RNA sequence: UUUACUUAUUCAAUGAAGCGGAGCUGGAAUUCAUUUUCCACGUUCUAGCAUUCAAGGUCCCAUUCGGGGCUGAUCCGGGUU
RNA sequence: UCUAAGGGUCGGGUACGAUCAACUUAGAACUGGUACGGACAAGGGGAAUCUGACUGUCUAAUUAAAACAUAGCAUUGCGAUGGUCAGAAAGUGAUGUUGACGCAAU
RNA sequence: GCUUGUGACGGCCCGUGAAAAUCCACAGGAAGGAAUAGUUUUCAUGCCAGGUCGUACUGAUAACCGCAGCAGGUCUCCAAG
RNA sequence: GAUGGGGAAGCUCCGUUUCAAAGGCCUGAUUUUAUGCAGGCCACCAUCGAAAGGGAAUCCGGUUAAGAUUCCGGAACCUGG
């Protein structure tokens, strides 16, 4: 499922964490996916979707909040957006998303 | 306050000595957005008219 | 109720039209650690503040005084 | 792409210029012994057009129009990547580094990137450009 | 060291009112001070501030609600016959 | 013997509302043309205790339609409002906790709060906090709207009466014992001068008819008839029933 | 006696603002000659912004700056609802 | 009259030193006409019966109680064109800035 | 250390603990403004004026109320070893 | 607690923004002239009610038989112009 393709990508691939990083993969050109929480609140959700489409980037929205979202890049804490820098051995990319 | 200097009752950005500066951030980020959002909502509609 | 240490601002205010008195006031007082020395304090008395001026040279001092207007009221002591 | 590049357009959003519109006219990626952030070279308006109607006549509308333009050196994160973009062009070698350093060449800068602007909005070019965000 | 058997937070009333009525005092007295899930920053921090208002300690957002816990049976089962209802109008 | 405590209420000298620290009444928005042909978005400012009342309020701001400038306005708030959030007014409003609509743009089922008696009094039934009234059937032919109250009746009104999605928040607030005297005493410092209370039975007859005696007692029916008079009605009026309910209740 | 009416009387509301009747357009609708009708007839991802008789259009004053009409905002009835 | 325990501040390449300032607590000697919380200050305790649960309240000036109150329990009226109450009357008034998780009455 | 002030926090509520005058700020951009010289009094400095009534003392085992220079009653601030 | 009002034989009782045609500011228009009209607003509809609540602004030293944050000396600050 999306949390396994999730997690191929975190075990193989690049990622970058948190609203603030995933700007500056977004700005640089760099992220190839970004994958945003049930509830961040649509401001931010807005300002991500402008980001990505000025850079021709590809948006996915989380069924579910940033406490498991956090939870599917296997990590302790909660995380309202992820930014794929690289697919690894997964194919995330290029399925349904 | 009447009795002091006016740059003593603001800081100079938009809204000054009113609202905070984080407050303004999300003011003017919220404010473009949406008016973007705007010309999207229309050209979308202006579009189901004549796909109808 | 105000300081000054500008030599030059100071001589410009005891010629300020409303300035009519001054006073100067003499102090011993003791220097870095040893030895006293004399200290002077030039008072203009304006219409609305007291400007005070402190000269710890002695010999600034000496001069200031001969530069005051030979018009205005020094009070000395 | 790396969307900030040569003719962004972009409305800042910290610090007095707060909510006015830029252009980038030159882009520091990654870099600078100062500055140490990706920050870009706008050249933005601040006191905008006035709106101009039927009515105002002769040399009403003379006022009305005129810019008062400001360059800055600004930080990437606190400038909204915009989707329009206006050629800047002939204001490239006015904005540079070396134009901040020595107020004169601030004053002297801002009178060239005035004079464009000012020609750009009469024959309203960059329609969006010249008319104030609002929040 | 657990401190008491069974009181809990009740054991502030001593011997007073008789056992059952601070069995019925506390159930709710746990309810009202807990700390709660906020729906819109999913941090752990929603606490009660007089009867039906809860609001979050970060993030800042206050939510009318039961008076001794956030969410009441009631509230929800209404808030899920709504939807139920709602989707039939523009299904 | 002497003017009882249920008379001298009537005066209301000592007797009158405690009503410095109220926020204000609650109301819905006077029914105008927004409302009545379209709707209105307004946002929920602040939720908000008001002294003496169980449910917290809502302060809720709309435009002003006519002129350039805010007007708040006061609600009740139902279970699940929030600061921040959309409230959408009008007749051409949709289904939402919050939102206020006319019973007759409601489906039977539905449920909602402070509900008008009739369309524009800007609010009556079910307040209270956790009372809530259903919409239980419509007459479209003279628009009317059957609902049943918190009490149980049912009662018909116009469907252009107003109401609003959902419950009253604070409910379950009697689920809680008292304990002691003084919560009570805190209670009705901000209510009215209606607290403690002396049992008549405990006066002497000048003082109430259920005054004096060498034992403590009654001493006739305590069933008071409706005609009965200023001065008599203490105890059970107009019952038509007395004493422990056995089995459901549950208005059939 | 029933059940209709509204101007008496009665109750609420509102700084008496959008009522009633027709018309424009969109269209569901099915045409038994062509329309017999019924609905609509600017706002719902976002804790921004919405005011100077409105910009636009158009006609005047005798071209000055200023300023006015109409339209934008359909018609009719002055029963505030 | 002694002993022990409990702290501060400083320089340390990318183990300790130096000093200054506080009554607490415990242990050990010695000592006196066996005294020492030396004045002041400062709970009598126990077992049961009756009775009100408690805290609270009253008869100012013969009754403080087992009386009143109280939480808790139960019953009654009422959906506003209403219930309870006020007023000589009224385009009058209390509850009511209220609405059955409410108000009123036992 | 003692008294008082104050801060950042924490406990409590079916209790969540006034109002108005008044002062400022911001959004707005009607307008009014320069080169042969304009704008500026929320920067400094400078000029004039600020009426009317109360103002002593006691505040208690003698200045108050208890028939009184009554062992009674009568609101409060300061506080050494 | 006045007032348009409504009761009351009446002394008066009710009501306080109530079922009322409820009033004044900013400048422009004057260069007969002193202030008529020209805009646009603002519809808030009395007033009394705190010497402990709110609140523009002063201090030190000296001085009297008896006054003093009030006089004198010095040095400030606020409000209006
Ligand atoms: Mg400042
Ligand atoms: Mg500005
Ligand atoms: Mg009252
Ligand atoms: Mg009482
Ligand atoms: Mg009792
Ligand atoms: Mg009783
Ligand atoms: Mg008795
Ligand atoms: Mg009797
Ligand atoms: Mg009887
Ligand atoms: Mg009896
Ligand atoms: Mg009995
Ligand atoms: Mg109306
Ligand atoms: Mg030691
Ligand atoms: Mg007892
Ligand atoms: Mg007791
Ligand atoms: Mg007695
Ligand atoms: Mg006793
Ligand atoms: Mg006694
Ligand atoms: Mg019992
Ligand atoms: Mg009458
Ligand atoms: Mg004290
Ligand atoms: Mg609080
Ligand atoms: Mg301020
Ligand atoms: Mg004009
Ligand atoms: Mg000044
Ligand atoms: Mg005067
Ligand atoms: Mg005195
Ligand atoms: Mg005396
Ligand atoms: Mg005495
Ligand atoms: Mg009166
Ligand atoms: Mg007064
Ligand atoms: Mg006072
Ligand atoms: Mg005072
Ligand atoms: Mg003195
Ligand atoms: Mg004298
Ligand atoms: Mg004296
Ligand atoms: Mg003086
Ligand atoms: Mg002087
Ligand atoms: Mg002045
Ligand atoms: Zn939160």
């Amino acid at each position: 499922s999306i949390n396994q393709k999730l997690a191929l990508v975190i075990k193989s691939g690049k990622y970058t964490l948190g609203y603030k990083s995933t700007v500056k993969s977004l700005r640089q050109g760099k992220s190839k996916l970004i994958i945003i929480a049930a509830n961040t609140p649509v401001l931010r959700k807005s300002e991500l979707e402008y980001y990505a489409m000025l850079s021709k980037t590809k948006v996915y929205y989380f069924q579910g909040g940033n406490n498991e979202l956090g939870t599917a890049v296997g990590k302790l804490f909660r995380v309202g957006v992820v930014s794929i820098l690289e697919a690894g051995d997964s194919d995330i990319l290029t399925t349904l998303a | 306050y009447a009795t002091v200097s006016k740059t003593h009752k603001t800081v100079s950005r938009a809204y000054g000595g009113s609202r905070c500066a984080n407050c303004v951030k999300e003011r003017i980020i919220r404010a473009f957005l949406i008016e973007e959002q705007k010309i999207v909502k229309k050209v979308v509609k202006e579009q189901t008219e004549a796909a109808k | 109720a105000r300081e000054i240490t500008d030599i030059k601002q100071f001589l410009e205010l005891t010629r300020r039209a409303d300035v009519k008195t001054a006073t100067v006031k003499i102090n011993k007082k003791l220097n870095k650690a040893g030895k006293p020395f004399r200290q002077t304090k030039f008072k203009v008395r304006g219409s609305s503040s007291l400007y005070t001026l402190v000269i710890n040279d002695a010999g600034k001092a000496k001069k200031l005084i001969q530069s005051l207007p030979p018009t205005l009221k020094v009070n000395r002591l | 792409a790396k969307f900030l590049k040569a003719g962004k357009v972009a409305v800042v959003v910290r610090g007095r210029y707060a909510g006015k519109k830029v252009v980038i006219v030159k882009p520091h990626d990654e870099g600078s012994k100062s500055h140490p952030f990706g920050h870009a070279l706008v050249a933005g308006i601040e006191r905008y057009p006035l709106k101009v109607t039927k009515k105002h006549g002769a040399k009403k509308v003379a006022k009305r129009t005129k810019i008062k333009p400001f360059i800055k050196v600004v930080n990437y994160n606190h400038l909204l990547p915009t989707r329009y973009t206006l050629d800047v062009e002939a204001f490239k070698s006015v904005v540079s580094t070396e134009t901040f350093e020595q107020p004169s060449q601030r004053e002297e800068a801002k009178k060239v990137v005035k004079k464009a602007f000012e020609e750009r909005h009469q024959a309203g070019k960059n329609q969006w450009f010249f008319s104030k965000l609002r929040f | 060291a657990k401190r008491t058997k069974k009181v809990g937070i009740t054991g502030k009333y001593g011997v007073r009112y008789g056992s059952s009525l601070r069995r019925q005092v506390k159930k709710l007295e746990i309810q009202q001070h807990a700390r709660y899930d906020c729906s819109f920053c999913g941090k752990k921090t929603v606490k009660r501030g007089a009867a039906g208002i809860w609001t979050c300690s970060c993030c800042k957002k206050t939510v009318a609600g039961g008076a001794y816990t956030v969410s009441t049976a009631a509230a929800a089962t209404v808030r899920s016959t709504i939807r139920r209802l709602r989707e039939m109008v523009e299904a | 013997g002497r003017v009882i405590r249920n008379q001298r209420k009537g005066a209301g000298s000592i007797f009158t509302s405690h009503t410095r620290l109220r926020q204000g009444a609650a109301k819905l928005r006077t029914l105008d043309y927004a409302e009545r042909h379209g709707y209105i978005r307004g946002i929920v400012k602040q939720i908000v205790h008001d002294s003496g009342r169980g449910a917290p309020l809502a302060k809720v701001v709309f435009r002003d339609p006519y002129k350039y400038r805010l007007r708040e306005e006061i609600f009740i708030a139902n279970e699940g409002v929030h600061t921040g959030q959309f409230i959408y007014a009008g007749k051409k409003a949709s289904l939402n906790v919050g939102n206020v609509l006319p019973l007759g743009s409601v489906p039977e089922g539905t449920i909602v709060s402070n509900v008008e008696e009739k369309p524009g009094d800007r609010g009556a039934l079910a307040r209270a906090s956790g009372n809530y009234v259903i919409i239980i059937g419509h007459n479209p032919d003279e628009n009317k709207t059957r609902v049943r109250l918190p009490s149980g009746a049912k009662k018909v009104i116009s469907s252009d009466a107003r109401g609003v999605i959902g419950v009253i928040a604070g409910g379950g607030r009697v689920d809680k014992p008292l304990l002691k005297a003084g919560r009570a005493f805190h209670k009705y410092r901000l209510k009215r001068n209606s607290w403690p209370k002396t049992r008549g039975v405990a006066m002497n007859p000048v003082d109430h008819p259920h005054g004096g005696g060498n034992h403590q007692h009654i001493g006739k029916a305590s069933t008071i008839s409706r005609g009965a008079v200023s001065g008599q009605k203490a105890g059970l009026i107009a019952a038509r029933r007395t004493g422990l309910l056995r089995g459901s209740q549950k208005t059939q």
